[PDB]
């Protein structure tokens, strides 16, 4: 209760800190994945249009 | 009773057609001893076995060819090329993207 501890020195640290900001920004065509440039499919694909 | 079975393999029994001329660099739909399908044709600097006829991508899309009257390799691409982006300003303003 009458017992304190004050420091008498002192460090300077230099720390890392790592955080992502963004991905890869993706794009994908229907058509060539589904249908692949064939014209048969493609007539049966505009009803999933 | 009759049995097919149709393989990787030099064909024996084929139906009665007539071949053409062969084009490449050209989006052209061909027919390879019954395989039709609609590509690029050029030519192609892999190796085969002494038997196959057809190669295979990653995800079982038939990409090399043998032509059975050369006995050459084909390589097949497809037609449309990549993404195109078009930029354009607002229709009621200009019509030049
Ligand atoms: C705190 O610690 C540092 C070392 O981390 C001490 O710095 C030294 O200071 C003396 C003079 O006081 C110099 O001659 C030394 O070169 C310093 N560096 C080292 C690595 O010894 C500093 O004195 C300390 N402070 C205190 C005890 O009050
Ligand atoms: C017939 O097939 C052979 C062997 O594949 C080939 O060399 C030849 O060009 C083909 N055509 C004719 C007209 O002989």
């Amino acid at each position: 209760n009458n017992s304190i501890a004050i420091p008498t020195n002192f460090s300077i640290s230099v720390t890392t800190e790592v955080m992502p900001v963004s991905m890869a920004k993706t794009s994908v065509d229907c058509t060539m994945y589904i249908c692949g440039d064939s014209l048969e499919c493609s007539n049966l694909l505009l009803q999933y249009g | 009773v009759l049995s097919f079975e149709l393989l990787n393999a030099p064909a024996t029994v084929c139906g009665p057609k007539l071949s053409t001329s062969l084009v490449k660099n050209q989006c052209v739909n061909f027919n390879f001893n019954g395989f039709k399908g609609t590509g690029v044709l050029t030519d192609s600097s892999k190796t085969f076995q002494s038997f196959q006829q057809f190669g295979r991508d990653a995800s079982d899309f038939t990409d090399s060819v043998r032509d059975p009257q050369t006995l050459r390799i084909l390589d097949i691409s497809p037609c449309s090329f990549g993404g195109v982006s078009v930029i354009t300003p607002g229709t009621n303003t200009s019509s030049a993207v």
